[PDB]
């Protein structure tokens, strides 16, 4: 769900689409993630790794 | 995630891309308000290759 499960009923949200809305909350346009979401995933997991 | 039209990827400037069964609409994240996709409702940047999950559809130019 993302940020929804704290307000009320938890609505399902695709995780690739959740990030684009989290990026849009930092003044970064949505298409920044979608154009290079493979790098985002490859880089997020490495940091967690 | 996006709408493909004429080889150009359309992203919603604000709201979410949704469809019921056939027709595509853009609506906000806190209230289902269906409105037909319009040039003033989306912004185009790039092509239909970098994104994953893009959907072929028509866009109505005002
Ligand atoms: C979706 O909604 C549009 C207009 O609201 C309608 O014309 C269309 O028939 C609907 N499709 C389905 C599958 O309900
Ligand atoms: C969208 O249409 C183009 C050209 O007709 C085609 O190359 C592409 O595969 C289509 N995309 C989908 C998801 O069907």
């Amino acid at each position: 769900s993302g940020w929804t499960f704290g307000a009320g009923a938890a609505l399902q949200i695709p995780f690739a689409m959740q990030m684009a809305y989290r990026f849009n909350g930092i003044g970064v346009t949505q298409n920044v993630l979608y154009e290079n979401q493979k790098l985002i995933a490859n880089q997020f997991n490495s940091a967690i790794g | 995630p996006a709408i493909c039209h004429d080889g150009k990827a359309h992203f919603p400037r604000e709201g979410v891309f949704v469809s019921n069964g056939t027709h595509w609409f853009v609506t906000q994240r806190n209230f289902y308000e269906p409105q037909i996709i319009t040039t003033d409702n989306t912004f185009v940047s790039g092509n239909c290759d970098v994104v994953i999950g893009i959907v072929n559809n028509t866009v109505y130019d005002p």
